[PDB]
Order: structure tokens, then C-alpha cells, then sequence
């Protein structure tokens, strides 16, 4: 074994999560996990993957017979991975998350024979544990947490991230039978430190992802071009993707600095296409490099050496549902500094978002076009617009959709919680203080076929109002 | 320069003539919308001088009551012993905010000092005795709100919830 | 007795690091799947039990079910945060019994080599061995008798053979770790941890979305408390043999392999060491 | 039709006059209710000349200049350096649109010509330093929304927003 | 340095010629590699009637028109009827870019009267009818490139991806 | 660039005379950082001597040296019979890694002859004898960090701590 390449790499306010879904604790600080970081690479080449064989074939494989494909590199229950991941960063010393006390002796007495809700919220540096039943006190502590107003007031702009933060700062309290006093201790402890830990939100995290290859796993049949794929795909999660949560908007995002390789056999193109985005003079050139890093992958002097085993599997249209890119809907635009973009963001795919109500300007077809792309929307018509054979105004009929039966994809539409957002965002830098956010829709396989330009000129009204 | 009032709601009988503002100007900051009860207002660290029902201020921030909020000065014969101060009308721990507030008000408080006689003790007593919660409808908002029982059905809501709605601290003395 | 159980959590936050940690674990695992059970009015109705705090919260009140679902994902954050935080190293009894260890092999005329190493990122040793596996579902490589984790002198030496094996062919592997017509020449103990910064366990999460999945209609995450080694913990180990050769073929291969994993998930970062120390005690 | 124009919102001194017929009426599409400004018709392939202030077109989306809508006539005497068209109402591109239109657009936007000789460079300039948009509201939003002020109590929200909403590049000359 | 001219990619006729100097100093900004069209241009904003189609400004962002770049003057009978001017070449969303740039690329893009007089009309428009391309792809190419025709064993594919690598909006009116 | 001085730690004076610019830049590589030592290096292969003491080439992969990684130069009288070379700094055995060095490295550690004449038989020593430790820790840790009883005052945990992780295989011939 040895190295295969190395990516100074860097996040822009990533929000990762570790068995308590901030990015620090008791025990540790975690910024970056190179568990995500693999998961992520494992999607984006399976969306990649796709995106090819759609491309080139106009067939789409599920995502299983994809990394069965995809075992010799990235590994299964019969194979170890041939690709060792590393995260390596600044402070990787003791940096844990220590409440060294909290003054709270008086709410407990607010709280005595007493059903009532404990909210907690900063007011101007200072938070308050707003007690429902009409009652707020200044609780005090001290926290080697040095949460900046910076920070706070992101969290409080940001009416996605005030919206994830409904968890993390509410505990309903039932002391009418009887309640101790050492028990309400650690039970406001507790809600306090599920609180502070959710604003060590860092920035400019930056991190040196090392890859190492297993050499024994040399070329048995296509190791090479797979390995090659595989490097080609990693690049474009870099580019289009990031690390954390809610990287579908914004945050998280990653950022090329430094691509030094070791083995030219392997990465001369991928450096090269790496060390392309070093430093970019402004938007279009962005999107033309986007571009040709897309379709180097379908009509370069090499494609695909591969396809042409027989591991694969059809998707069944009616069953599954596959991302992948389009290469064409990629508006890009410059935003000269990055905590209002992410604050607008929420303009952008909120049912009575501003900046919505103003590009499609319509009750039941914004409604449809939110819950089609935009990830699973809390639905309470609409499906007239969402049909398989229905009425095409506005193109987004859904592959298997029937209207008044339920099927497969009516279901998954309509009720499936965790459906990813086709509609991404991304905030992309060069190291000479220039950014240029970068909107996208991702292409689902359970659209029977949409009017392309017409949902791009929705995209680039977005990233021209979203700023 | 505008002002505003607070008017009290504990559960004594003392509601019909302790003000001038049956009408305000031409509005009302707490209203019913056939939701329920709306932005009312909560001012904690006062206990209640029950008799001449007005608040003692307190030093514990855990004794809190509950009023409506509008617009006047009482009795046109008064502030003499009042609290009045003008705010930035953001600082109202108001609760059931289906409203607006006009960015700046005056507010008055019924006020009754300290009087240290004594230690004192201050009661958690919930608003009962549905006797006053029908003096509550007579004395109070037949009168405050001439919009009460002429324009909605839902008055057993706007009678029954007050339970939950309003409460006070009482010390007893 | 029932007794013993409703007042285990009392137990290890009480008697951290001095109580048998797997029967320990082995016996919350009780509670944990019976958590609705113990909760209906059989808290032993005491104060310092963790499990009256789970009748103060409300977290739905639509269903007792979800409410009780809820209270036990809580409670086994809470356990993992428990074990981690209270049960602490004290290596002195390891220190002890490896300097005991090596007096003994230095009777017995062998040639010790004596290995400290460090962990560098949160470790996994024996993740499918049973402990926690009955509350987490994964596990670490315990030792109960000396009530620590432990890495396996099996492991180790495997590990050191498919390295050596690898750089030296399959033939010297087997000229220093024999087959089945020789014995080996080298001979290794289980590690030990020894010394640790603050903690010996850490909690720690994996939430696999796509494992297994068809396509993203059927994707969801499954996330997996479980406890890990905590980094800057130091393990030792001894490594005897009486041939002078096969001296020559561990010591470069100490450093080198550690530096890549020693447990599992090293293909993601986990379980990667630190040579901290090695030593040679040579005896005629 | 309902015959209008175009003018910017620079930080620029260059905003004196550019209009005859402010009202033409008692209609505009830009209307302002307790919200901030409405309807802000934005163009993009473009950037603006403030100094000599007129709009540049350059031939990149990334630039652009948002503006409002000025329902009359800039001078008559135009042609010379302005920009005529008739819209089918939604080729247009808002900002927080209040609602349908009438159907017929006239805009005269203020352009000028390349005098292609240097390497001219488009950079963004963002609508800072609230006192020059404090004698923006006495320059270019008194005059043109006089209503403010006598309908609009939030003359607070409108140079929030502006500060926050209104935004342009420039050809740095 | 040297001057680009640029020439829309329309299906009917307003194409009779456009260049004067078609040589450049070795080649032009678009280029063939027996693969493709690169540096293809496209100019959004801006809308192309089939009537005497020179790039008419419209409203509408999503208003876009194709078409390549070749470095020279229009056939010098001309010269006051177009756009004229110096981008600094990483200002033009060029389409599938092959190499460098030479800091500040000159422009000839043509400009049609912006027709105040009726109301824009637009509907989306892509090459067909394959004579049209047999027609264009030597009407110009042949008229450009001294290697076309003597290297072109790819036709086919470099028209069937002028298939889909070009469209734009005629006003069909 | 930054090349480096590999200070290893023998037991005696021979780290009185060593070199030219122990100054250096703002970063070393060995760090003393309020949690001990930091990024040491690790070399095998090699034997240290104590009559003008440096590293002798030999074969026996369990001789190993450990010692220090500062920013230096070997005195400028030194470097003919040197070490000098070039790493891509992951090459580097660095034991309690902290970060990342910066992607490549100039050595410079001392390289005495081979020694044909006598034949080797290293012996390994570690570090004790406290003012044996104390006198090297005012002679090197004092000197190149400006850190130690400037900015610790706890450093006798690196006392403590240095008695143990560094040692070496050495000859005393």
C-alpha cells in the first residue's frame, strides 16, 4: 500500500453530526467524518455512474448491481475496499465540549408541581430559558464553546437552520407527581448542552483527505478504469457536493486548494482537472469547466471500458428511483460573501418563499413544483400537475403516477420522509477571495420526461434572485 | 408619544370602575378572532396588591400575572400612583400574538409599592371559580370589548380556555 | 434479584472502573430491552437511578408506544455517554502484570520486545465480540478478568504476518510463523491499555442510508450508537521468542504497520496506531 | 398601453434627472405596501455607466442592474442614448411580485454605447453606507413615493431592504 | 490584440454574407478537432427574428441566441449596424471551450432595431430539415476553414452535433 | 523553502556547535504546544556515536534514533559530509503527529563517515539521569523555541515525558 493522491480540501459551514447530531461532545470534536466523506463519494459515483450509462446507453442501473459493479475499489461484505480514506486537520488534539456550570437553581422552583414547556433561545447574547407558562429567566454558564454573535445570528437569519434547531432546544417537563431538584439538573443540563453544542458551527474548516490504494488488487480485469471512474467521480463530489447536512443547500460546501499526487499512471487527468479550479476568473468560465469535467466522462477521447459486463440491472420504473446529472441546468452566479446567500437560500425553495412567489407566481403549481423537485415536502388539486397522462401545462409528470389510486411512486412522492432535494445548491471558492454559488437539478428517474429549458430558465431565475 | 394601558385580570370583583378606557381610541392590541384568545400580555417579577388590584414589584423573576393590553390612562381623575413608561413595544413578553404592534407605545401599569411590612409569600393560585369567569364576561369584556357577544358565536371558548388562559401570583396580606 | 438490576446505572457511575464492566453491561442490557417495563412504576423510586429522569420528560403524548420508543433511543445515548464517561482506565494493575510478565519470560530465557503504541483515531477492536452487543449491536474485544479491552495477540500477529508475508514472500512468513508441519518461532500477548489521556470508551455513531438499497425509494438511515476506544489511549504488549533472527523481521515491521489499522473500519480511519515505544530485552 | 420607463439605483452622483412625467395617473407597478418595494423589474446582460450613468450592455449573464419602474417620459428628447420596447407582460423579471399586470409594457432604460478602447471590467457594487441611502430616500424616493410617510408609517423597511435587496455591477471607468 | 466577429446560427435566411477577413492571425476562437464544435458562443437576453435577424435586446433572461466567433471585419459595406466592442473574454458564456484566451477579444455581434411598434413574440427554436444544416454547415465553415474539406472525413458527426449544440428564440412575427 | 534540522537527542555535549541559522521561520516541525512533545522524527537504520557524535550508516532495521525537526541549516561548514535530501513530507516517520507538514522537506541530518575502520556493534541507551536531561533541555528546547519558560511553566511533564520517548541505539565507540 501506498498513497494514491492527496486534497487539501475545505468546508464552508459544515454541520456534521456524531451519534448526537452536532459535530462536537463531551468526549470529542469531529468536523469532518471520513465516514461521510465515503458514503458521499460511494452516492455521487453512483449518480455519476448513472449519469454515463444514461448518457451513452439511455439505461439506468440500480445501485446496488452499481457498487456490486464497483466492489473492487470501493469494497462490499466480499471484498475489502481498496481505497483507504484519511481526514487529517488543525486542532485534531483534545477539543471536547465542556459545561463547566450552569446556573439554573431558580428555573427548577419555576418548575415545581408544575406541566409546563422549557424552550430555550439566545436573546443578544444572552440566553433565555423562556419557560411556556409565561415565564423567562437569564440562565448563566460558562462553556469553552466561545460561540460568536456572528454565529448566532446566522442561526437566527437562517430560517432553515432556526428550523432545525426546533430539536434541540425544547424539553416538556411533567413535575406534578413529584420532581427532585438533582434530577431537574441533569435533565436542563442536558437540554443545555443539546443546545450549545448545536452553535459550534466552525467555518473554513479545512482538511487534508488522503487516499491510499491497495496495491494486491492490481489490474484483474478493469481495476484500472474503474479506479479511474472512481477518481473522476470523487472530483465531481468535490465540485458539486459537500461534507455534513443540508449540503442540498449550501452548507458544507467543499473546495479544491491543493491536489498533490503520487502515481501519474493513476491521476495525471485527475490532477489536472483538479488543479483547473486552483483559481477561477469569474462565472461562466466556472460553468464552461463544470462543463467539460462533465462530459469528459461521456464523449472524451476516453469514456467507458466497462459497460459492457452484464453485473448490472435495470431499473424498474415503476419500483425505483436513480439520480443523475443533467449537464445542462448548472446556473452560476458570483456572490461576494456567503451568510445571506445561505440566508436566502430559504427564499428559494419555500412554498411562500419571496423569491419563489415571484418566478412561478401560482397557488397548487409552486406547491407541485416543490414537492417534484425540492425533497419531500409536508403535503396536507396538485397532482394534476404531477400526473403520468394527465393535462401537460407545466411538465412534471412523474413516471407511474395515476391519479385517485396510489401507486409506488404516488406513495413516495407524497409520503416518504427522507427524499433527497433534486433542486442543490453550492458555494464554491478559489483561495483568491471570489465565490460563485452554483445551482443545479439534479435529473430523477422517476420523471417521465420534462421540458428541460423551461425548468432551466426557472434555475437561473432562482440563482439570479436567490442572491 | 402614543400610549398604551394594561388592564389587570386577576379574579377579584374590581374590573367595571378602575379606569376611563371602555372604548380606547378606535382599537384593541388584545382581540378575538374565533381562534381562541390572542396577544395578552404577561409581566413577570410583580406580585398582585390584591386590594386596589395592582402590582408589587418583586425581586424574584419566578412571580408572574396576566392582563389584556390598551390603550389609555385611567379614570381621567388618576396617575397619581401609577408606573407609566414608554418602550420600545417589542420589549412585551406578550403570549397568542395574532396581531401587530405599531413598533413604539406608552404603556401605564397599575402600580402599588412595596410596603414592607413583613416577609412575604407569594401564592400560585390559578384563575377557578367560574362565578368569576362569568364576571369575567360581565364586568370585563361586555364592557372592554364591545365586539363581545355581538359579533361571535364562540364565546364558551372565549369563556372556557380562560382556565389555561390567565393566572397570578397572589401573596395574600 | 431485580434489585441488583434497577440500580446498575448507580452502579457503574459509582463504582467507575472498580466494577466488572461486562457483567456490568450484560445486565443493563436487561433493562434496556425491558425498558417499557421498568418504567411502569418500577424505578425502585429512587433518586440517583437515571431511570426516573425518563418519567419527568414528555415526548409524546399521541402515543405511549412512541413515547416509550423515544425515552429508550435517549437512554441508550445515555448509556453509551455513561460507560464512557465513568469508566476511566487505571492501568496500574496492566503495568504490573506486564513487568511480572516479563520477569517471568526472562526466567524462562526468552527474548521479549516489549511494544507500546498509541491510538491515534477512535479505535474498533473485536466489533462483533460481545460486549455492548445486546444494548448496540457491536462490540469490543473485552477482557473481563482483567475488565478492560484488549487487543488479541492473534490479531496482532496476523496482522504482522500478512505484512511480513507480503514484503517477504510466503515462504520466510512461514519460516518465522511455521504452518502445519512447524511451530512459530515468535510469541505474542494480547495488548492492554496501559495509560489513556481523559477516556478509555467514547460514544460514537454509524448511520449506513444506501448499504443494501436498490435506489433512493427505498433509502434510509439507520444510525448505530455503539461505543469505540477513545484516541490517545497506549496498549502494550510483549513479543518473545528464543532464535535470534527473527528479531531482525518484527522490529522494522512494528512501525510500518501500525500506521495502518490494527481493528476494523481502518479502510475508513479508525483504527489506525502509533508506535510510541519499542524495547529489547535480550537474554543470552 | 400604459406607457412607462426605467431608471437604476446606484450609490452613484449621477441620479439628478432622467423623467417628465413621474405619475401619469395614479398608477405604478412598483407599488410599495408596508413590504418594501414591489415588483423591482430586473434586467440582466447588462451593467450600468453611473459615472456618465446610463446602462452598459455588456454580454454576460453574471452582470445586471436592478432597478424600479418609473410610469412616464424621460425627456422626449431621447432615442439619442435610450431603449424602446413593448412587453407581453411577463417577459419581464420581478422581485417580490405583487400580482397580474395590464397586459402592455413601455420602458425607456438609459443606455449608452461601448466606446470600445480599453479592457473595460465589470465588479459588483452592493448599496452600503446607509447615509448616502439615507439622501437616496431624500433624492429618489421622496419625490416619486410622496405617499410615504402619509400612507406608510415603515420608512424603516424600505431602506432595510434597499440596503439589503438592491444590488448592481458597474464598469469601473 | 485581433478582432472576433460573431455570427448567429438562425434556421432561415439572413445570411447572405459576413465577412471580409476570414483568416485571422492563424485560426479563430471556434475551432474543429474531429469531435465537435468548440467555443461555441451563446448571447442570452437578446432574441433573433428571421426577418433580417440581427440580435434584437428583449426583456427576458431566459432569452437566448447562438452562434460561433470568427476574427475579422463583415465584408467592410457595414460597420454601423451592430455591436461593436472589447470584452475581456472571460465575460462570454462560451459553450465547450478548447483553450486559452488573449485578454480582451473584440466582438462583431449584430443588432436589429428594437421594434417599438408591436408587442415581442417568442417561441423556442432548433436546427432541422438537414439541408438546412448541409446548407450552413458550408455557407460559412467552407467559408472559414482552408482545413475544412480537406481534412473532413467527420461530417457526419459535425452536423449531428450541430443537431443539438445549437438553438435559440425566434420571434416568428 | 524550508529546509529543516534534524536535532537528534544523544546524552551528551554534542549540541553545542552545530549550526548556522537555528532561528529559522515562524514554524518548526517538532512542537512543545502545552500537551508535550510534538512531530518527532523517527529514523531507523542508524546508530548515533558521542565522540563527535552523529549518525553512522547501518543495517540492522532495529537500531532506530529519535529527535527533533526545526527549520535550520547544518553551520555551513557541514554539508559536505551531511545529509542533505528531499521529501514529499509523508515519507517522514513522524511519532504523535499533530498536523500536516507542508508538502515537501530539505534535511539536513548529520551524516558521519561509515567508520571501515573499527566494525559495529551498537548497544541501545536511552535517556535518565535527570541533570543529563536538564542540561539538553536548557541547551535545545530553551534556545530554538522561544516557547519554554517563556510561555510553560509545566514543562516538567516534558522533563518527565522526554526520559522515556526519545532514546536511540548508539555504539560508544
Amino acid at each position: 500500500e501506498e498513497l494514491l493522491m492527496s486534497l487539501k480540501l475545505k468546508a464552508l459551514y459544515p454541520l456534521t453530526g456524531g451519534y448526537n447530531r452536532h459535530s462536537i461532545n463531551p468526549f470529542y470534536e469531529e468536523l469532518v467524518r471520513p465516514t461521510e466523506i465515503k458514503g458521499l463519494w460511494r452516492w455521487w459515483n453512483r449518480v455519476l455512474f448513472n449519469t454515463l450509462a444514461y448518457s451513452t446507453k439511455g439505461k439506468l442501473y440500480t445501485y446496488e448491481s452499481i457498487d456490486r459493479l464497483f466492489e473492487d475499489v470501493f469494497g462490499s461484505e466480499n471484498k475489502k475496499s481498496a481505497v483507504r480514506l484519511e481526514v487529517i486537520t488543525d486542532e485534531g488534539n483534545d477539543n471536547r465540549f465542556e459545561l463547566s456550570y450552569v446556573e439554573l437553581d431558580k428555573v427548577i422552583d419555576c418548575l415545581r408541581n408544575y406541566k409546563r414547556k422549557v424552550s430555550l433561545d439566545f436573546i443578544d447574547n444572552t440566553l433565555i430559558a423562556e419557560i411556556e407558562g409565561s415565564t423567562k429567566i437569564p440562565i448563566s454558564f460558562k462553556s469553552n464553546l466561545d460561540i460568536d454573535k456572528i454565529i448566532k445570528d446566522l442561526v437566527h437569519n437562517n430560517k432553515l437552520l432556526s428550523f432545525e434547531l426546533l430539536g434541540f432546544k425544547s424539553v416538556e417537563i411533567d413535575a406534578t407527581k413529584i420532581s427532585d431538584k438533582k434530577i431537574l439538573k441533569e435533565i436542563l443540563r442536558d437540554l443545555i448542552t443539546n443546545y450549545l453544542e448545536y452553535f459550534n458551527i466552525k467555518q473554513e474548516v479545512t482538511f487534508t483527505l488522503n487516499i491510499y490504494l491497495d496495491k494486491s488488487r492490481e489490474h484483474k480485469q478493469n481495476f484500472e478504469d474503474k479506479l479511474k471512474f472512481a477518481l473522476y467521480s470523487l472530483l465531481v463530489f468535490i465540485l458539486l457536493g459537500g461534507i455534513g447536512r443540508k449540503t442540498s443547500r449550501g452548507f458544507g460546501s467543499l473546495s479544491i486548494i491543493d491536489v498533490k499526487c503520487y502515481d501519474n499512471s493513476i491521476c495525471k487527468k485527475i490532477e489536472d482537472l483538479a488543479k483547473n479550479f486552483l483559481k477561477i476568473s469569474s462565472g461562466n468560465e466556472l460553468k464552461s469547466k463544470i462543463e467539460s469535467i462533465l462530459d469528459c466522462i461521456k464523449n472524451s477521447c476516453i469514456d467507458t471500458l466497462y459497460i459492457e459486463n452484464n453485473i448490472l440491472s435495470e431499473i424498474d420504473p415503476k419500483k425505483n428511483v436513480v439520480y443523475f446529472i443533467n449537464s445542462d441546468l448548472f446556473e452560476v452566479k458570483r456572490i461576494n460573501d456567503k451568510e445571506k446567500v445561505l440566508a436566502n437560500i430559504y427564499k428559494a425553495v419555500s412554498s411562500e418563499g419571496c423569491c419563489i412567489k415571484s418566478i412561478i407566481t401560482d397557488k397548487y403549481v409552486r406547491k407541485s413544483f416543490l414537492i417534484a423537485f425540492g425533497g419531500y415536502r409536508k403535503v396536507e388539486f396538485i397532482k394534476n400537475y404531477l400526473c403520468e397522462t394527465c393535462e401537460t401545462v407545466s411538465s412534471f409528470n412523474i413516471v407511474d403516477f395515476l391519479l385517485s389510486e396510489g401507486s409506488f411512486m404516488s406513495d413516495y412522492i407524497l409520503q416518504y420522509e427522507h427524499r433527497n432535494s433534486l433542486l442543490r445548491f453550492k458555494l464554491i471558492s478559489d483561495n483568491s477571495n471570489n465565490s460563485y454559488l452554483i445551482g443545479y437539478i439534479l435529473h430523477s428517474s422517476y420523471f417521465k420526461k420534462i421540458d428541460i429549458k423551461y425548468v432551466r430558465c426557472i434555475l437561473e431565475k432562482l440563482t439570479y434572485c436567490v442572491i | 408619544s402614543t400610549q398604551r394601558e394594561y388592564v389587570f385580570i386577576p379574579i377579584t370583583n374590581s374590573i367595571t370602575i378602575d379606569v376611563k378606557i371602555t372604548i380606547g381610541g378606535s382599537d384593541h392590541i388584545t382581540n378575538i378572532d374565533e381562534r381562541g384568545i390572542h396577544n395578552v400580555l404577561v409581566i413577570t417579577g410583580y406580585a398582585v396588591d390584591e386590594k386596589n388590584g395592582r402590582l408589587v414589584p418583586t425581586l424574584d423573576p419566578c412571580d408572574y400575572v396576566k392582563g389584556i393590553l390598551v390603550a389609555g390612562t385611567p379614570q381621567q381623575a388618576q396617575s397619581n400612583d401609577f408606573l407609566t413608561l414608554k418602550l420600545p413595544a417589542n420589549k412585551l413578553y406578550l403570549i397568542r400574538k395574532k396581531g401587530n404592534i405599531s413598533d413604539d407605545l406608552k404603556i401605564y401599569i397599575p402600580y402599588s409599592s412595596p410596603d414592607a411590612r413583613n416577609s412575604m409569600k407569594t401564592k400560585p393560585v390559578s384563575i377557578s371559580d367560574d362565578t368569576i369567569v362569568n364576571n369575567i364576561i360581565k364586568e370585563v369584556f361586555d364592557k372592554i370589548y364591545n365586539i363581545t357577544q355581538k359579533e361571535k358565536v364562540k364565546i364558551e371558548k372565549v369563556k372556557e380556555d380562560i382556565k389555561e388562559l390567565f393566572s397570578y401570583y397572589a401573596l395574600e396580606q | 434479584a431485580i434489585d441488583f438490576l434497577v440500580n446498575i446505572l448507580e452502579l457503574i457511575k459509582e463504582k467507575q472502573c472498580n466494577i466488572n464492566l461486562f457483567s456490568a453491561i450484560s445486565l443493563t442490557s436487561i433493562v434496556y430491552n425491558n425498558f417499557g417495563e421498568f418504567l411502569s412504576n418500577n424505578q425502585s423510586y429512587s433518586t440517583n437511578n437515571p431511570l426516573l429522569k425518563y418519567h419527568i420528560i414528555i415526548l409524546n403524548d399521541k402515543n405511549k408506544t412512541k413515547d416509550v420508543e423515544e425515552k429508550r433511543n435517549i437512554f441508550k445515548r445515555e448509556v453509551a455517554e455513561l460507560i464512557s464517561r465513568n469508566f476511566k482506565l487505571d492501568g496500574e494493575k496492566v503495568r504490573n502484570y506486564f513487568d511480572s510478565l516479563k520477569e517471568v519470560l526472562k526466567s524462562l530465557k526468552y527474548t521479549i520486545v516489549d511494544v507500546e503504541i498509541t491510538t491515534r483515531t477512535r479505535a474498533l477492536i473485536g466489533v462483533s465480540t460481545s460486549l455492548g452487543k445486546l444494548i448496540f449491536g457491536s462490540g469490543i474485544s473485552f477482557d473481563p478478568y482483567m475488565n478492560l479491552p484488549y487487543i488479541p495477540a492473534s490479531e496482532i500477529k496476523g496482522i504482522v504476518r500478512s505484512y511480513i508475508e507480503g514484503k517477504l514472500g510466503e515462504q520466510e512468513a512461514e519460516e518465522i510463523f511455521g504452518n502445519e508441519e512447524r511451530e512459530g518461532n515468535v510469541n505474542f500477548t494480547d495488548a492492554y491499555p496501559t495509560r489513556s489521556k481523559d477516556f478509555l470508551f467514547v460514544p460514537d455513531v454509524i448511520t449506513p442510508h444506501y448499504n443494501g438499497k436498490k435506489s433512493e425509494a427505498d433509502a434510509e438511515p439507520r444510525p448505530v450508537i455503539h461505543l469505540t476506544i477513545a484516541p490517545k489511549v497506549t496498549f502494550r504488549f510483549l513479543i518473545y521468542y528464543k532464535r535470534e533472527d527473527v528479531g531482525k523481521p518484527i522490529c522494522d515491521s512494528m512501525p510500518i504497520i501500525l500506521i495502518r489499522g490494527l481493528g476494523a473500519r481502518s479502510s475508513v480511519g479508525y483504527s489506525l496506531f502509533e508506535l510510541r515505544k519499542i524495547e529489547v530485552i535480550k537474554a543470552a
